[PDB]
């Protein structure tokens, strides 16, 4: 169970730095379309 | 005609013909404006394109 725990946690961790990218491109994305509007 | 019937009326129609199609175009301010808003578009189209691109390009994802 501890080493599943582990598993899930890199997982989770992965998983997290891939939602952060995904919202900072959201983010500047948007920035870029107010700005060129 | 006078070198030696209704013209000026036709001409007098013509005429309000012209403005009643310039008048129905729409730009009344001089094209200058237009000119700058058009460029101004043209580079809001370039950027929404170089996003469209990039946005393409970074694909790191599983």
């Amino acid at each position: 169970n501890h080493e599943a725990a582990t598993c899930l946690e890199d997982v989770v961790y992965r998983g997290d730095m891939l939602l952060e990218k995904i919202q900072s491109a959201l983010a500047d994305i948007a920035q870029s379309q107010l700005k060129t509007r | 005609m006078d070198k030696d019937q209704d013209l000026n009326a036709l001409k007098t129609k013509f005429q309000e013909l012209r403005k009643l199609i310039g008048t129905m175009p729409g730009i009344h301010v001089s094209p200058e404006q237009q000119q700058q808003q058009l460029h101004s578009l043209r580079e809001q189209v370039r950027t929404k394109n170089e996003l469209l691109q990039k946005y393409k390009s970074l694909c790191m994802f599983e």
